[PDB]
């Protein structure tokens, strides 16, 4: 009923545990915060931001028509301010 | 005699009969026979009947065009609404056939039963000394059926918009309900697919791990299944060796150990799952419909931006625009 | 015992909490974002 | 794609004379059309009377013109029927009847301006949406 | 005192079947929670209540309960002044604590038995005089309560009558119906379409009336019980158990439960629509009413139009030969309302009144709950599920119908289950067969 | 025709139905 | 043998087995999952649908989806360092690459998982009943979310990852194929919710016929973990069942059985269904009443009533849902029915 591994109720109730944890868990969280907050995420995933869906006048949507060209037909979709 | 009406509870009681009639069976056998009889006299041989009681009669008996698949037995007509509708009340049987009379008989008749059935799984495990509760697993397919059947049509104000007793009128039920009351994104709908899901998913669980841990007592070329003999003292399959299998497939304490753990599990998930897609029928028997996306996520200028909520919407706005071809005559559907 | 610290245990444990609250740390932060 | 002030620029009057509402102002129309038109006017249609609707043309045909400020707030006030030979304000919200309609009572004359700015600025961002109805949803 | 050699964890309020004084505590302290809801929520609905608004568009089910019984409302349910609404709130917010400090007190402190520290107070569950007794304690509380509504009614106030004859107002009942054969009349009605029953109540009269007699033979019974003890029939019938009396009053709420949710969804009379919303019915009815208002005004003969069916666009027959409303809402012809009755005939729906005697008040009140028609969904968006984003709306006449069948259905289950378990307790075997004495194995085999 | 299909499928599952229940292997206990 | 010692480290029992399954598991496995969380909070449908489908567009749990490739794509892997993306990851996202990305690395995450359960069977000396279940759910996820939009024009069609995309999956069939109507989803559907039954009947009829192991009201306690006699009385269940539905199971070896075939029937019934409804070969229609219908105008079921639904989502919704068609419906040839 046993193995090698440290039994979790003994870790999640050590001081040492808390210790290192007060400090790594909010890390990640002000990170991923940041993430966001920064705009980075729309960049590194290409996800329009709310004035980025469409152009000033244009609405129609930006759907993409052929598979080869189809990276440099997108492009072409962000090149009229959309 | 040692006493007629004392002798004839005792034989009611009895637990040795074929089949245990009990109490609730002087009660449940003859409202049962009359449904089932009466169903399928209608499912055969009734005339179309006028369900939405805009003289638009909709036959769905088999001597009438069905077949097995299309054929139902057709609600009774909207005109009646929510009016008692029984034979003595009606001119004629013509009458009575018309205006979907016989829906209102077997419905009454089938629900009175089938809750009459539940109260008969608790009377036969009175008198045979086992626990209870087995009828209270039967509450969540009797609470469908009630809700189906009954509270609906009292919310909608008709029994007209109850599911019809067929086929293809159970998918017409469906697709209208979805497009009236969006209950795929309904709470209480998603919890009933989980524990219909989670069901047959755990059913194949249990059912694969302990055949799969069966203690061999046969031969190569004799059925696995002659290994147990009805009324054995041990057990047939080894746990031990279960829990050893699934306890490694993911993880130790995921696992269950425990016989009777398991099967509590076992009949609680799909129970409680069910209880509450009962209750969501009965919810949206009021008009407490799924959540309302639409048009939600709108960009910087106010320009909508669709979601899959709006790819939902627009497939019910058709069934909707479609259902009901010429029983509307104004804008709103409130009925 | 004298229980270990890294393990395989722990570098499971740790691919799906370590996203997690990163992800759980980023949608929190889109919960302020308007137009 | 932004809700520019160039948006923002609504007929005025009747003689070519326009605004440019805010921001502040549209958003606050839009408040207010929900508390007090949404009701029956939910996407710029009419739902107890679905034969006239808020779209620009139809009130620029209307009678008087109700395609401005001026035309819709006069309107908000004693409103009247499509061709104007006939006050409507017994059977419609409006300030003359604010007794019979509580939720017109609250309404200053600043309300009544960015109510008109929503109807007008709507069309503007959403087109065809803001006048049809389920077609368009 | 109590752990695991009891009742499980999560079954521990169990442990407390027969400990008198703790069980005390938990129903002082529970009874607390209840009082303390309907008090910090009335004042919660106070702190959001906007009085130039319908009661219904803002979410409120405490207020207008208030308002039902004549307090802070006038002419056509005007809210006037919101200081009642204040005061029950703050009241019972106030006695909430008083509850709950003897409940913890009883709970924590207090004997943990009553048997020996007062013999009146502790009881016996098989007591079937104790409990006849305790019993017939509550039937007398219960009986003054449905006699505080008759005196708020006819003395301290009046209620709020839709049917007003001036239209809708508060009103002094002084004429409450005791006709024995009219008011037991209504358990003797139908529960189907028409006959109502309970629900079918249509007058304050009736209302008062009725809680004169069940205030009387409820405090009636509660003397009989105290000076009497359970018969013959009685005993040899029931199960007597702490969780037999349980189970019986689990599924005495589950069917109140169910009536609350049709009452709340049908009645007009003691749900007010100008506080709670239009009636499901109500407001179909008022489309078909809108509409012949509307289109007649273009010059149409309503009388005479032909629909697509060809059976009557505005106006058609029921079944029994009434004219009444066309088009789906054929289905809701058994609607009653202050706003239609007045065109209504010795026939149904005059067309003469019809053509030439609508009131102006009628137009838009049919408009308003025609645009208030109790549909919405689960995150509060008024409409038809294709509906837009724009009006937040629900009828309080659906939050309740439907949580309060919820809560009805699982206390059905709970009474099953309760129930099942106490036929079980009683001839013990609740806890599993007798590996030994068998019972299965002791009967022929039917094979 | 058709109609004559459903319904004796139907009987025959009836049928079946009632030997299932009453003509059933009689399930013996231990020695078996 | 350094094989031999790869070996024994691998099958070394931990607190989350590994083996040489987990190899090709866990990878997988972790990146499909990996994916799809990534996709729901980040990545948009914008380019690809014409959808917002992330948290950070503002969807919710429910709207949120990792939506399928364009219709121009084709039957394209959509590779990273593919023609399309071109080695470039924001136009890989952009472009829908990351369905393909969950799509294929789930399939060898689940290719992995029952050999798992072969592997792990085999050590424990168990028989591998587990992995002969887990068949159905493989089929499954084989027959639509591959072999479906292998047959029509492109993975555009397939259903996207996400609940309400999930739900349009559903519509669409209705609506297109007339699924409800097929055979082959019947049995399915009778598969799932008679297993759901047998779930909750025998667990039900176990808990209520059990013998008495302790003194405890909780009888949970009260159960031998090491064997021996049966805890629940298998004759007193069967008398029971005998006397109230008339038939009842008296060989546990076969009631278990009976579990496991149920619902592993069911679904691969229903995937059968779906391998046809991916050349279009569909259940749609009955001719005899078709021909009823056309020469009769007073000849009405609840099967004709269901296809003019269908007329009505095709129409409805076709538009937004098929971007790529550029449809264009006007008003007027919008089937409708009276005043709605
Ligand atoms: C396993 C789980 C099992 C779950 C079982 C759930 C059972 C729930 C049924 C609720 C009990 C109904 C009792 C009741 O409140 O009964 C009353 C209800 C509602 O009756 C209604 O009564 C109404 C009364 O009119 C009222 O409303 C009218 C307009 O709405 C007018 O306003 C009018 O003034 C006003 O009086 C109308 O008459 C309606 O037509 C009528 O339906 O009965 C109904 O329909 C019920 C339909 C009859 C079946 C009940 C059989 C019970 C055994
Ligand atoms: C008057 C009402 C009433 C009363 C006094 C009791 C009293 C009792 N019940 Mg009971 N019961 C009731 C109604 C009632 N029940 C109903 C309506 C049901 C149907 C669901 C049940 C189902 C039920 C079962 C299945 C069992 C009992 C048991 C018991 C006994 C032990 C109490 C217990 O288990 O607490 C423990 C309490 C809990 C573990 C709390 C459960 C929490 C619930 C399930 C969640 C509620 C959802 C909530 C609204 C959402 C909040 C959101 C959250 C995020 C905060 C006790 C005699 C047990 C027993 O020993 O039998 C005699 C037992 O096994 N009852
Ligand atoms: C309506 C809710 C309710 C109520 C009134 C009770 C009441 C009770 N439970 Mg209980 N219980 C509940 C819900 C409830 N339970 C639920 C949901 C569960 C499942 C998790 C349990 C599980 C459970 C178990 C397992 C046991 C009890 C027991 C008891 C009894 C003794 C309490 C005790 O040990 O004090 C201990 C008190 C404390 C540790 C301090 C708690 C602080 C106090 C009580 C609350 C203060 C309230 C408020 C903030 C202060 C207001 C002060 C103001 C008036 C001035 C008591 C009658 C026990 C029993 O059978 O009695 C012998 C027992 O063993 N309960
Ligand atoms: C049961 C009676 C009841 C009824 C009919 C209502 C009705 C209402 N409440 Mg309310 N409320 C209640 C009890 C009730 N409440 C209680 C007991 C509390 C204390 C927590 C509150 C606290 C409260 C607040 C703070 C507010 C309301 C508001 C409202 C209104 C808006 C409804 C809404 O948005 O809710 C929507 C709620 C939901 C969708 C949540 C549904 C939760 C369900 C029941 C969970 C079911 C899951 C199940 C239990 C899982 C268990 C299974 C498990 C054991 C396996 C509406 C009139 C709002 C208002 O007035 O604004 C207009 C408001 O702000 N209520
Ligand atoms: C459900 C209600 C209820 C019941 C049945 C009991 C029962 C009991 N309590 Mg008690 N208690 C309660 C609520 C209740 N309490 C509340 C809410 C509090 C908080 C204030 C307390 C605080 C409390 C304390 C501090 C003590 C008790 C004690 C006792 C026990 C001795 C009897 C006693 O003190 O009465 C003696 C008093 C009377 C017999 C007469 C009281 C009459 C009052 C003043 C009028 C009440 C009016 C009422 C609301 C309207 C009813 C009239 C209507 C029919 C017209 C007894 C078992 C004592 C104890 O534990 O001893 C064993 C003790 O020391 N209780
Ligand atoms: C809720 C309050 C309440 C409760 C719990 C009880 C409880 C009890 N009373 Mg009782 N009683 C009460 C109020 C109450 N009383 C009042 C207010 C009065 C004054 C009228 C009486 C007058 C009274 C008398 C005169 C007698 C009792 C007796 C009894 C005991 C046996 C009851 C029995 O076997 O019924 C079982 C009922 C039946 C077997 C008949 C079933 C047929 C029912 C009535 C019709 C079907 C019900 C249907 C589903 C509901 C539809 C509504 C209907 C109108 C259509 C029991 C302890 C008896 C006793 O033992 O004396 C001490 C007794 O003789 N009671
Ligand atoms: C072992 C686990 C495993 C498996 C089976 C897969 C499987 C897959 N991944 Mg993958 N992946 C994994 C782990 C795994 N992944 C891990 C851990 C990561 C994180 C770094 C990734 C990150 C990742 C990304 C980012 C992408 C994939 C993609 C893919 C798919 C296409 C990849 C391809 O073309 O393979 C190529 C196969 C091989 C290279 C195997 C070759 C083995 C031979 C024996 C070596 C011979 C080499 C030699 C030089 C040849 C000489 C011949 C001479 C003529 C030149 C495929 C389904 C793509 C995808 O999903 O597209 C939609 C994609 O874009 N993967
Ligand atoms: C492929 C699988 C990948 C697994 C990746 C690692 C997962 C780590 C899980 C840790 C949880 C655990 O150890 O048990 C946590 C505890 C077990 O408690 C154990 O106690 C032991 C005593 O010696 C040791 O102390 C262990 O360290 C301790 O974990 O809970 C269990 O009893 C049952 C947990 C079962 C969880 C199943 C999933 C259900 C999750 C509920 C969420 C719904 C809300
Ligand atoms: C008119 C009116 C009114 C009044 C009312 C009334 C008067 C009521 C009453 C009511 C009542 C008065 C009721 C009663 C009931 C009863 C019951 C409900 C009973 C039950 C019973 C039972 C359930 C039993 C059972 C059994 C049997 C039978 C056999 C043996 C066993 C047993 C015991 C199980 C009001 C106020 C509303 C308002 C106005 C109108
Ligand atoms: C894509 C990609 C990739 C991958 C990555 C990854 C793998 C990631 C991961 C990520 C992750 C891994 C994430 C996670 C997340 C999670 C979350 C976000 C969660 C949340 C949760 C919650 C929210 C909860 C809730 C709840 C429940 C459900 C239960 C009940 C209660 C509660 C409420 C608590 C790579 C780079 C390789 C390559 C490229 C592509
Ligand atoms: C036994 C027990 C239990 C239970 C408990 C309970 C149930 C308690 C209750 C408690 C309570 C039942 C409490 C109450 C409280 C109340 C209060 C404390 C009051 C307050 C009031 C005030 C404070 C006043 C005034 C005001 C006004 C007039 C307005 C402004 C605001 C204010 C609010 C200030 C538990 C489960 C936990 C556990 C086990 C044991
Ligand atoms: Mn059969 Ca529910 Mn769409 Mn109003 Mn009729």
């Amino acid at each position: 009923g046993t193995t090698g591994e440290r039994p979790f109720s003994d870790i999640i109730t050590s001081v040492r545990y808390w210790v290192i944890h007060s400090i790594t868990i909010p890390a990640l969280f002000i990170a991923g915060w940041l993430f966001v907050s920064t705009g980075l995420a729309y960049d590194v995933f290409g996800t329009p931001r709310p004035d980025s869906y469409y152009a000033q006048e244009q609405r129609s949507i930006p759907l993409v028509t052929d598979r080869f060209e189809a990276k440099q037909q997108v492009e072409t979709f962000l090149e009229q301010l959309k | 005699s040692a006493n007629l009406w004392e002798r004839f509870c005792n034989w009611v009681t009895s637990t040795d009969n074929r089949l245990y009639v009990g109490w609730f069976g002087v009660i449940m056998i003859p409202t049962l026979l009359a449904a089932t009889i009466c169903f399928v006299i209608a499912f055969i041989a009734a005339p179309p009947v006028d369900i939405d009681g805009i003289r638009e009669p909709v036959s769905g008996s088999l001597l009438y065009g069905n077949n097995i698949i299309t054929g139902a037995v057709v609600p009774s007509s909207n005109a009646i609404g929510l009016h008692f509708y029984p034979i003595w009340e009606a001119a004629s049987l013509d009458e009575w056939l018309y205006n979907g009379g016989p829906y209102q008989l077997i419905i009454f008749h089938f629900l009175l039963g089938a809750s009459c059935y539940m109260g008969r799984q608790w009377e036969l495990s009175y008198r045979l000394g086992m626990r209870p509760w087995i009828c209270v697993a039967y509450s969540a397919p009797l609470a469908s059926a009630f809700a189906v059947f009954l509270i609906y049509p009292i919310g909608q104000g008709s029994f007209s918009d109850g599911m019809p007793l067929g086929i293809s009128g159970t998918f017409n039920f469906m697709i209208v309900f979805q497009a009236e009351h969006n209950i795929l994104m309904h709470p209480f709908h998603q919890l009933g697919v989980a524990g219909v899901f989670g069901g047959a998913l755990f059913c194949a669980m249990h059912g694969s791990l302990v055949t799969s841990s069966l203690i061999r007592e046969t031969t190569e070329t004799e059925s696995a299944n002659y290994g147990y003999k009805f009324g054995q003292e041990e057990e047939t399959y080894n746990i031990v060796a279960a829990h050893g299998y699934f306890g490694r497939l993911i993880f130790q304490y995921a696992s269950f150990n425990n016989s009777r753990s398991l099967h509590f599990f076992l009949a609680a998930w799909p129970v409680v799952g069910v209880w509450f897609t009962a209750l969501g029928i009965s919810t949206m028997a009021f008009n407490l419909n799924g959540f309302n996306f639409n048009h939600s996520v709108i960009d910087a200028k106010g320009n909508v931006i669709n979601t899959w909520a709006d790819i939902i919407n627009r497939a019910n706005l058709g069934m909707e625009v479609m259902h009901e071809r010429n029983a509307h005559n104004f804008p709103l559907d409130l009925a | 015992v004298s229980y270990p610290i890294f393990t395989v245990r722990w570098v499971a444990v740790h691919t799906l909490a370590v996203p997690t609250i990163f992800f759980l740390g980023a949608i929190a932060a889109m919960q302020f974002i308007q137009r | 794609a932004e809700l520019t002030p160039e948006v923002l620029t609504v007929p005025l009057n009747s003689e070519g004379k326009t605004i440019t509402l805010t921001e502040k102002q549209y958003l606050e129309g839009k408040r207010l059309f929900q508390y007090a038109c949404a009701s029956c006017h939910v996407g710029g249609i009419t739902k107890t009377n679905p034969s006239l609707d808020l779209r620009t043309e139809t009130l620029a045909l209307a009678t008087p013109p109700r395609d401005n400020i001026e035309g819709l707030v006069d309107y908000m006030k004693n409103p009247t029927t499509y061709d104007g030979e006939q006050e409507i304000a017994e059977v419609h919200p409006s300030l003359r009847s604010a007794d019979i309609f509580p939720k017109m009572r609250n309404l200053t004359e600043k309300d009544l301006v960015a109510i008109a700015g929503h109807i007008l600025v709507e069309p503007k961002i959403l087109g065809d949406k803001w006048g049809g109805g389920k077609v368009y949803y | 005192d109590q752990e695991s050699s009891g009742f499980a964890w999560w079954a521990g309020n169990a442990r407390l079947i027969n400990l008198s004084g703790k069980l005390l505590g938990a129903h002082v302290a529970h009874a607390g929670l209840i009082v303390f809801w309907a008090g910090a929520m009335t004042l919660f609905e106070l702190a959001h209540f906007i009085p130039e608004k319908p009661m219904y568009e803002q979410g409120l089910i405490l207020i207008p309960h208030i308002a039902t019984l004549g307090w802070g409302v006038g002419p056509g349910g005007e809210v006037v002044d919101t200081f009642p609404f204040f005061v029950v709130g703050v009241v019972h917010l106030i006695s909430s604590a008083v509850l709950g400090f003897g409940g913890v007190y009883h709970a924590i402190r207090g004997p943990e038995t009553l048997e020996e520290y007062s013999s009146f107070f502790g009881y016996d569950w098989k007591d079937k005089n104790k409990m006849t007794t305790i019993l017939g304690f509550h039937l007398i509380v219960l009986g003054i309560g449905a006699l505080l509504l008759v005196a708020k009614a006819m003395f301290f106030g009046g209620l709020y009558d839709t049917w007003a004859p001036g239209g809708g107002d508060v009103r002094v009942i002084t004429n409450p119906t005791l006709d024995p054969r009219v008011i037991f009349g209504y358990l003797l009605k139908s529960p189907f379409g028409g006959e109502g029953w309970i629900v079918s109540v249509n007058n304050l009269e009736d209302v008062v009336g009725g809680h004169i007699w069940i205030g009387l033979i409820c405090i009636a019974g509660g003397i009989w019980h105290i000076l009497t003890t359970p018969f013959g029939w009685a005993r040899r019938a029931f199960i007597w158990s702490g969780e037999a009396y349980l189970s019986y009053s689990l599924g005495a709420l589950s069917m109140m439960g169910f009536i609350a949710t049709c009452f709340v969804w049908f009645n007009n009379t003691v749900y007010p629509s100008e506080f709670y919303g239009p009636t499901g019915p109500e407001a179909s009815q008022a489309q078909a009413m809108t509409f012949l208002i509307r289109d007649q005004k273009l010059g149409a003969n309503v009388g005479s139009a032909q629909g697509p069916t060809g059976l009557g666009k505005y106006l058609m027959r029921s079944p029994t030969g009434e004219i009444i409303f066309g088009g789906e809402t054929m289905r809701f012809w058994d609607f009653r309302g202050p706003w239609l009755e007045p065109l209504r005939g010795p026939n149904g729906l005059d067309l003469n009144k019809i053509k030439n005697d609508i009131q102006p008040w009628q137009e838009r009140r049919a408009a308003e709950y025609m645009t208030h028609a109790p549909l919405g969904s689960l995150n509060s968006v008024g409409g038809v599920a294709t509906e837009i984003n724009s009006v937040n709306f629900v009828s309080p006449r659906s939050w309740l119908a439907t949580s309060h069948f919820v809560l009805a259905f699982f206390f059905l289950v709970g009474h099953l289950w309760h129930a099942g378990r106490a036929r079980a307790a009683a001839a013990g075997f609740e806890k599993g067969i007798d590996r030994e004495s068998e019972p299965v194995l002791s009967m022929p085999s039917l094979d | 025709m058709e109609t004559i299909t459903y319904v004796f499928i139907f009987a025959c599952i009836i049928a079946l139905f009632f030997f299932a229940i009453f003509f059933r292997e009689p399930p013996r206990i231990t020695k078996k | 043998g350094w094989f031999d010692i790869l070996d024994d480290w691998l099958k070394r029992d931990r607190f989350v087995f590994v083996g040489w399954s987990g190899i090709l598991l866990f990878p997988c496995a972790y990146l499909a999952l990996g994916g799809w969380l990534t996709g729901t909070t980040f990545v948009t449908s914008w380019y690809t649908h014409g959808l917002a489908s992330s948290y950070l567009e503002g969807c919710n749990f429910l709207t949120v989806a990792v939506s399928t490739p364009a219709n121009s794509m084709g039957h394209s892997l959509l590779l990273l360092w593919g023609p399309e993306a071109q080695g470039d990851f924001t136009r890989w996202c952009q472009l829908g690459g990351l369905w393909t990305f969950i799509a294929l690395h789930g399939a060898f995450g689940l290719i992995g998982f029952m050999l798992r359960q072969f592997e792990i069977a085999r050590l424990v000396g168990v028989r591998p009943y587990n992995a002969i279940a887990f068949s159905a759910p493989i089929a499954v996820f084989v027959s639509v979310f591959l072999i479906y939009p292998l047959g029509q024009s492109s993975w555009f069609f397939a259903p996207s990852f996400g609940v309400a995309a999930i739900f349009r999956f559903l519509l669409f069939f209705q609506g297109f194929h007339n699924w409800t109507l097929n055979p082959f989803h019947m049995m399915g559907v009778a598969g799932v919710l008679g297993g759901a039954l047998l779930c909750a009947i025998h667990g039900a009829t176990v808990e209520n016929t059990l013998f008495q192991d302790g003194e405890g009201a909780s009888t949970f306690r009260a159960f031998n973990p090491t064997q021996a006699e049966e805890t629940y009385s298998m004759v007193t269940a069967n008398r029971f069942w005998s006397q109230i539905f008339g038939i009842a199971f008296s060989n546990k070896r076969w009631l278990h059985f009976f579990m496991l075939f149920v619902p592993v029937t069911g679904l691969w019934m229903s995937a059968i269904g779906v391998v046809g409804l991916a050349l279009n070969l569909r259940s749609y229609d009955f001719i005899s009443q078709e021909i009823r219908a056309a020469e009769d105008p007073e000849f009405e079921t609840f099967y004709t009533k269901n296809l003019l639904l269908n007329e009505g989502i095709r129409a409805w919704m076709a538009p937004q849902d098929q971007p790529h068609e550029n449809f264009v419906f006007p008003e007027e040839v919008l089937p409708r029915g009276n005043a709605l």
